[PDB]
DNA sequence: TCACCAA
């Protein structure tokens, strides 16, 4: 009865009308003769778990947080990037309680869910209320980002995991003892069903092979050398860290010189990264309110020493310094003292980048090939080993609005991941440099180039 | 005074990890390394003898508990003509405690600032950088590698400086207390550089800290290590060069320079700064919140260290305490909500 | 007086590797070396001629059985025309025995704290910090390598210490017993820095070990040999010239300082330290959880021996021995939690 | 406050 019990459940692919829905009463045991036994608590009970059904989970880090997400994602978006729209939407699962994990085996097993009978039933559709989104922003536990939309004013992001995303990449990788880095997860039935079936053990999507680097008005930060970042880039893949993380980097270096000189204004910036190191460390979560540490996460980790090259709209050595921001994806970043030599300003991109030393890095361009699934990026993971998918932007689920809790008093929209595939140049000026681009749906970091 | 449901400071000390070197008696400089090595022990758990009712248990005999226990662990060890250890990390001082990272009430963020400008003037920066210093010039955040050592250096690179590395030779025989820091030939010039940070609108202050650790011979190093969910040592480490290397974690060291915490009521010992000031020796909350000196029963008597700092007299140790250990968490920074 | 779910020590004394190098007549050194080759032995193990119910298996013939069997094992030896060999590493003695590294009871951390207390102001340190320090000052470390050898010399350098390095000139001929060691020109100094590591809550006490062995001529050497899960013997190596090496594992040389153990019931040899203490060459623990003499029965009556350590009355025999081998335990380290 | 729950 454990291949009936997996068959059924989100994490593994789908599937002769009496054998099944006998079964599916036979589920909420912790057979046809308790098949029969009909508790009016046990029915008014099983409504509750189509109720908190969910399609993007929120508790999925954090299992305090709490709200309740029946959405689709919103739009449309163009063939090189890769969101939990252009996979087929039919993973969803229960986000609530561990109580009702087996009682919501009964109406959400679900190619289709199963969201006196007819009173049920008239309860039920006109609560059945798709395409909800319930989150309160105050006292709870979610991500929080301020993002720039068109010339001036940001907007607040909360990212949130998708479950179609997740059992999607779990199927796929379990042949891949190379492009698969396990996270394992504790206290895995508060998070939900769809953690249940895979043990808390995720299944997410590593950069191949190790990282190798060959010889290869503009602004040049060399040596920008951060200990402790995250891998977490995506809920999905881990790797090199969000290139939304090394935009908010420079526009927090920016928007620091705009207190003396307020028309600094850099417009894209290039990335040459040396030596990533990805690794699972630790993290030592405090002590929170019966006094004791929180739940007992997994998190990788990485070591980047790379260096940036701006694109200046136009200053002395010690206004650089003080004004450098200092964490790139919750890491130290840090130049060294004997470095600060090479902070100097140039005219020529050909002069610039022969001016930093420590030369063996890999520039980052983005891989515009179409693609619409995971073997779509396995496929060119291959041919290039070096190849490294993160994540690139923000696809969004609804439209900002104004909340009563929002970060920094802006508008608050919830979004999801978008992961593309990062190439790696030897040294086209315009495709190196990126830059910030808002499309009504979504928000990516994109060359110029595209 | 009541709590917002968004209070949050950004950390004012931002330190990093800490690479280990060999230092080659032709003076030559290579990384560290280390390997996994299986063991095999003996069958001591106190579980493997006893069942939970505490009585013996039958199925372990004799023979039984006495068979062997292979595991493995990962072993870093100093190579054998070598020198000495160089251990390098960098610290920074950018005064991050000015205002918040995020508050909802404007009302409760005027008296969080007027703290601060209330404290730097009548009490100042003295006593708090003071504390910091004397946990980056000796040895805590080389954490258990100063012990069973013969001697060990600092060296100290400050950035806004011009000449005279600052240097502290023969730890363990000369530092020993307060005082002898300050007998040193520029210690003053270094407390005025915290001074300096934590009372200027953009006020920076880099550090470029190297040890020296003289090991007896073959001896044993403890770098920082994992919490995952085999091997049951995994050691931190970091790619320096080709090499592998054991280091000592970004928030490892950071604990170890914010080890302050003696002003709670029965204080033997000092803690690390934090909310119900935990310790982890004994698994205890010095300054529970039943006693009623944990963080939060400060920050609603906030109003009352207004009115106290603007009076004429000089407020007692019970009541400039509370002042101080203010201070050493909101430089600690992370979320407030209640 | 039960036992919490957090507790744990560290160690008290502190080892490390043992390098091996080759002394050449010209007083010069290089490392040692080993090498793997391949041998031809006979087929006897008894598996290959008996069934397990005993009658003999008939696929094998007389002819059968003498076929030669090959196999391959790591081989280290003494050069030819070499003189000597030195062994060294380095010890610590460092009072970790004081308090619980961990400890989530309030009760139980002050009262293995007044057990400690009171055990050096009624018993004293001197009786566990000669039984130590005898390990390190004849060859217990170099384990199978004294047996069948000339002669063995032993030289220490103490940290601590002013001057005059400490010899120990020819054992197998003159340090035999204690008084041997006893009448050593500075011997009670060098105890005197172990009781003073026990005695302090910062007592540190480094040694720095060498010893030279003359073995017979092309004679061989037994380092330590590693777990493995085709090579049947694989040493335990470093790196010193670039050279790999054998060496005597760290572990294994703190498992030749503490065998101390010989309190037990009918207690002829010195064992390892440990819980309900074991024995490697017949595989059997003594100091078994039924002997009412393991370490969890001695810790359950830890209140008993503090109205017996208080007393004036002097303890007997069989409640010193009990303590004894409760801070040898504590010395060792190791995690005493239970449920 | 406690009875709920998995691979």
């Amino acid at each position: 009865t454990t291949e009936l019990k997996r068959a059924f459940r989100p994490l593994t692919p789908h599937i002769n009308e009496l054998d099944a829905l006998t079964i599916l009463v036979n589920l909420t045991d912790k057979a046809k003769c308790k098949q029969k036994l009909r508790d009016e608590k046990w029915w008014a009970s099983c409504i509750n778990c189509v109720n908190y059904r969910q399609s993007h989970n929120p508790k999925f880090p954090d299992i305090r947080s709490e709200g309740v997400i029946r959405t689709q994602a919103l739009g449309e978006l163009p063939s090189f990037l890769l969101s939990s729209s252009k996979i087929p939407p039919y993973h969803w699962s229960y986000s609530h309680d561990s109580k009702y994990v087996n009682k919501s085996a009964f109406l959400t097993n679900e190619i289709s869910c199963l969201g006196k009978t007819c009173k049920a039933m008239a309860k039920q559709l006109a609560d059945i209320t798709l395409t909800t989104i319930n989150v309160t922003l105050a006292p709870n536990y979610l991500t929080q980002i301020s993002l720039p939309d068109s010339d001036t004013s940001y907007i607040s992001l909360s990212p949130v995991a998708s479950l179609s995303m997740q059992s999607h990449f779990h199927q796929r990788l379990q042949d891949e003892n190379r492009h698969s880095a396990i996270t394992r997860f504790s206290r895995t039935t508060n998070m939900g069903v769809t953690a249940m079936t895979c043990g808390g053990a995720f299944r997410m999507l590593k950069s191949g092979a190790k990282f190798s680097s060959p010889p290869h008005s503009f602004l040049v930060l060399p040596n920008i050398r951060v200990c402790g970042a995250t891998a977490l880039s995506s809920p999905v893949t881990v790797g090199i860290p969000s290139l939304t993380a090394f935009f908010g980097f420079v526009h927090a270096f920016e928007r620091n010189i705009n207190r003396t000189t307020s028309s600094f204004r850099v417009e894209s910036f290039a990335i040459c990264v040396h030596q990533l190191h990805v690794e699972k460390r630790g993290l030592t979560a405090e002590f929170v309110e019966t006094i004791s540490a929180p739940a007992t996460r997994d998190d990788w980790q990485c070591d980047v020493v790379f260096s940036l090259i701006l694109n200046t709209n136009f200053i002395d050595q010690d206004t650089l310094v003080t004004s450098l921001p200092k964490r790139l994806a919750r890491g130290s970043a840090k130049i060294a003292i004997d470095d600060f030599k090479h902070i100097n300003s140039f005219s020529t991109l050909e002069t610039a980048i022969e001016s930093l030393p420590i030369e063996a890095g890999r520039w980052l361009s983005l891989y515009a090939q179409s693609n619409n699934n995971l073997s779509d990026l396995l496929a060119a993971m291959t041919e290039d080993h070096q190849l490294m998918a993160s994540c690139v932007g923000y696809h969004l689920l609804e439209e900002p609005k104004d909340k009563p809790n929002s970060l920094r008093g802006y508008k608050h929209a919830i979004a999801e991941c978008i992961i593309g595939l990062i190439n790696s140049i030897t040294f086209d000026p315009n495709t190196i440099f990126w830059s910030l681009k808002n499309y009504q749906n979504y928000l990516v970091v994109q060359p110029r180039s595209i | 005074m009541k709590l917002p449901t968004n209070l949050a400071y950004e950390r004012s000390i931002d330190p990093s990890d800490v690479c280990f070197f060999v230092v080659w008696p032709d003076d030559r400089k290579t990384p560290l390394t280390y390997n996994s090595r299986t063991l095999l022990g003996q069958m001591e758990a106190a579980s493997l003898a006893y069942d939970v009712s505490g009585q013996p248990i039958k199925s372990a005999t004799a023979e039984a508990l006495a068979q062997g226990n292979p595991h493995q662990v990962d072993f870093c060890h100093v190579p054998y003509g070598a020198s000495h250890i160089e251990c390098s990390f960098s610290v920074s001082f950018s005064s991050e405690l000015r205002q918040p990272y995020k508050c909802n009430s404007s009302k409760v963020k005027q008296t969080l600032v007027q703290l601060v400008e209330l404290y730097e003037t009548k009490i100042g920066w003295t006593e708090l950088a003071t504390r910091y210093l004397m946990n980056i010039c000796n040895g805590k955040w080389l954490w258990k590698n100063t012990r069973k050592a013969y001697c060990w250096n600092i060296v100290l690179t400050p950035w806004p400086w011009n000449g005279e590395k600052v240097g502290f030779e023969d730890i363990r025989t000369n530092y020993t207390s307060r005082q002898d820091f300050k007998n040193n030939k520029n210690w003053s010039a270094i407390v005025e550089m915290i001074k300096t940070a934590f009372s200027s609108t953009d006020g920076l202050a880099i550090f470029e800290v190297r040890a020296t650790l003289h090991l007896p011979t073959n001896a044993m190093v403890r770098p920082s290590q994992v919490f995952t969910e085999q091997n049951s040592r995994v050691f931190q480490s970091t790619t320096i060069d080709g090499e592998r290397s054991p280091i000592l974690g970004a928030f490892k060291t950071g604990a170890a320079i914010a080890t302050i915490d003696d002003w709670y009521p029965e204080a033997t010992e000092p803690l690390r700064v934090g909310r119900f000031g935990v310790h982890r020796e004994d698994v205890t909350c010095y300054r529970h919140p039943s006693t009623g000196k944990d963080f939060f029963s400060i920050l609603q008597q906030a109003e009352h260290y207004i009115e106290v700092l603007s009076a004429n007299k000089t407020p007692a140790q019970e009541t400039i305490n509370d002042m101080h250990f203010l201070m050493a968490n909101l430089i600690k920074g992370g979320m407030f909500q209640h």
